[PDB]
DNA sequence: GGGGGGGGGGGGGGGGGGGGGGGGGGGGGGGGGGGGGGGGGGGGGGGGGGGGGGGGGGGGGGGGGGGGGGGGGGGGGGGGG
DNA sequence: CCCCCCCCCCCCCCCCCCCCCCCCCCCCCCCCCCCCCCCCCCCCCCCCCCCCCCCCCCCCCCCCCCCCCCCCCCCCCCCCCCCCCCCCCCCCCCCCCCCCCCCCCCCCCCCCCCCCCCCCCCCCCCCCCCCCCCCCCCCCCCCCCCCCCCCCCCCCCCCCCC
């Protein structure tokens, strides 16, 4: 019936654009406070958490993660690729000192 | 399903477009989890270490703030 | 209830001069308040620093003021210490 | 009464900031008459620095308030405050910006 | 006066206890001594903080024994802990 | 007349690390009986920990005196070590390393 | 009661040293444009370092910049010296 | 040939026989003097008439090769990446925008 | 080039969470004046270290040439977002 | 009926045999200078010992707020078709490394004088402390107002496909 397609690549330029435009957190947000709380468990047990601080601790991730993609770009694009690739995510946090 | 996984490839995409990337491979998925399960560990690590110090059961706003800056990795907006 | 001080109320006066007829919200004065906290505490570190390396046990403006050399980018700086030894002039001279 | 603060000049708390910095002393410390005075007027200088660029930031959005996202574009839209300001300013976002060898189609 | 504090003379102790017939170069020494500085002003400068966060003045060996594990890498601060109590509890067993 | 540092077991001065703390203090600020013995065996332990491979690394070269050179090959060496301390050390040069690809 | 005025001198850091330098970091093949490239990330170094350094002495009163300015300075910028101070 | 063709080692091999060398001594690579002239001239536009104690110029130039060297270190990763063995401005420009400095 | 289908933009509108304006309080800052104490600046003073000037010689540097190597470009394919 | 039986194509794979002059390299060896190493006091400096506060802990009291749940709402995962993109190979020219030659500037060794800086000693402007007076900012409670932001309608422009 109705064929529409849009190229590989349109949608994506779209949301970037609709993505850097926005300020929302990106992570749904159960699924977060649920990863914070096992990872906490490891270092002390029947812990709770002020609501404002899952909520920074959210915020923290999100910045580093998106400020890594940024890194990352540029070195899929030093690379003369356009798709990153795990090596580019190492090669950025082996040049940060972060190692791993 | 695991907690890790609950960080969906759509919630990754989202990030990587935020900062500004095109085109993903398949296996960027698994990295950014281990990733953000290595800066996950070291900044709660340090929260738990200033509330157990504090004496208390409750992780705080400041507990990760004072982590956050220990780690070179300031946040404004949470106190302190 | 054990008070909380916040520069919230003095950053609110700064804002009226600057714009008059502008607000600002509850997350952004927030930031703003984490921003003077960050900015104060690394400005009196650098200067105990500064006092502590010339053997010294006074923070007078003179330490205040490397410090201010020593944190901020060229022209931040510049205006800065003009603001400051313009405060201190203007309150030298009173009663 | 006059008052520290309003002897100098400024708005910002000029007793307070000075009754902080006998906290952040070397045991037994002093501090100068006028160390205050100078601190309150480089804090309230940026304060005024920053808020003056997010209000640009938000009128040139025809919109009233300051926000988060006003704050982030202020700053890192300026040399000398992003190279200042280094925290994550929550809710702030990224400045928008796509590479031009992603941007496309070519010719 | 003109004296100046040095950690060298305890270096030197601490490396007869682990290698007998090992010296160490001026040079050497300097770094240690460097190190040993950087490191205590770091523990102290945690601990002091530590205090603030809590609105408590006193820093006491329990302060001391959470900047440890602040600053420490994982199996460093298991043994530098266990050896910060053993010294603890043996010094207030004299009194 | 025993020192704090010998009833503490510590070659590590007691005494001297308390005066230190006590002028880093902050005002009113107080520093505890214990406080500076815990820092004494922290920074006596810490000490031994690098001259230990310090020490190891100098021998693997016969030779009798560890030099800076031998203090980065220890410290660099370590994944601890080297995690803890970044501060450059004069004299020490690097590890050798060459990417295979180079090769 | 004398002179002479220095001038280029970042030329000093010569194409060889450049080279010994890039091989200390493992380096085996060198473009023609690292040099001058090189030269300039040195001198911003440098500047920074040198511009800190100063600061202190002058806020000290002093004429000679010492080791220890040095040594506060490259701490200052996260770049700590052991071997001098710190 | 006569005494036929005189010995040429293949481009790379003197290359690899350097980084051996280098990555396992560890004296200052750039010549003092000319280092000490470059300091002066940086210090002399900030503030004439200062002075040097010698240990000022020698600390300077410890942290400039190890700053440098490691610069190189992560260039050369940088250019890998790209399947290269030659580094290039790009290369260096990569990783200092990756480490957040700039000029 | 045109259609065909979309997204996107612009201006306008409305409710509601957010923000604000008010009054009221009170332990706690803030400021004052007076007294006492203390950090420090000058002023020699003496010693220590830093440019500077001299001379001699060999390693370091520069330039040149040649060839091998390596980077870039182009094309194609299967494969992977 | 696509896969199956051809079909030839690059791809490797032993195979031949040394090299071979540096390249370390490793052992030895020996002056040398700096690193200890006693001496030599000696200001420092850390220990003790009362004498006097004192801050912190700890139980108790308080009470916002965390977890949890239910009801209601929404993002995710998916299998699939398509096309571009990353990879791989080949080709080619340019560029940079190896080597040679000649040169010189950095180094090394000495001293030396003069700046300048630290150290002490003297003096005193300046800060703290204290008590009293006072104002006062954060909080509670309140509670009217409002800027925002999602939504809507209508239009324009862009992209993809034909």
């Amino acid at each position: 019936k109705k064929p529409h397609r849009y190229r590989p690549g349109t949608v994506a330029l779209r949301e970037i654009r609709r993505y850097q435009k926005s300020t929302e957190l990106l992570i749904r947000k159960l699924p977060f406070q649920r990863l914070v709380r096992e990872i906490a468990q490891d270092f002390k047990t029947d812990l709770r958490f002020q609501s404002s601080a899952v909520m920074a601790l959210q915020e923290a991730s999100e910045a580093y993660l998106v400020a890594l993609f940024e890194d990352t770009n540029l070195c899929a694009i030093h690379a003369k690729r356009v798709t990153i690739m795990p090596k580019d995510i190492q090669l950025a946090r082996r040049i940060r000192g972060e190692r791993a | 399903r695991d907690n890790i996984q609950g960080i969906t490839k759509p919630a990754i995409r989202r990030l990587a477009r935020r900062g500004g990337v095109k085109r993903i491979s398949g296996l960027i998925y698994e990295e950014t989890r281990g990733v953000l399960k290595v800066f996950l560990e070291n900044v709660i690590r340090d929260a738990v270490t200033y509330t157990e110090h504090a004496k208390r059961k409750t992780v705080t706003a400041m507990d990760v703030v004072y982590a956050l800056k220990r780690q070179g990795r300031t946040l404004y907006g949470f106190g302190g | 209830k054990t008070r909380k001080e916040s520069y919230a109320i003095y950053v609110y006066k700064v804002l009226k001069q600057v714009h008059p007829d502008t607000g600002i919200s509850s997350k952004a004065m927030s930031i703003m308040n984490s921003f003077v906290n960050d900015v104060f505490e690394r400005i009196a570190g650098e200067a105990s620093r500064l006092a502590h390396y010339n053997k010294r046990s006074t923070i007078t403006s003179r330490e205040i003021q490397t410090a201010v050399r020593l944190l901020l980018p060229g022209e931040l700086a510049k205006h800065a210490v003009s603001e400051g030894t313009k405060a201190v002039t203007k309150y030298t001279s009173a009663k | 009464a006059v008052s520290r603060s309003q002897r100098a000049g400024l708005q910002f708390p000029v007793g307070r900031i000075h009754r902080h910095l006998k906290s952040r002393t070397t045991s037994h410390g002093r501090v100068g008459a006028t160390a205050a005075v100078y601190s309150a007027a480089i804090l309230e200088y940026l304060t005024a620095e920053v808020l003056e660029l997010a209000g640009n930031a938000s009128k040139d959005l025809k919109v009233k308030r300051i926000t988060p996202r006003h704050l982030q574009l202020a700053i890192r839209g300026d040399e000398e405050l992003d190279s200042l300001i280094k925290a994550t300013i929550a809710g702030g976002g990224v400045i928008p910006h796509i590479h031009k060898s992603l941007i496309g189609k070519k010719g």
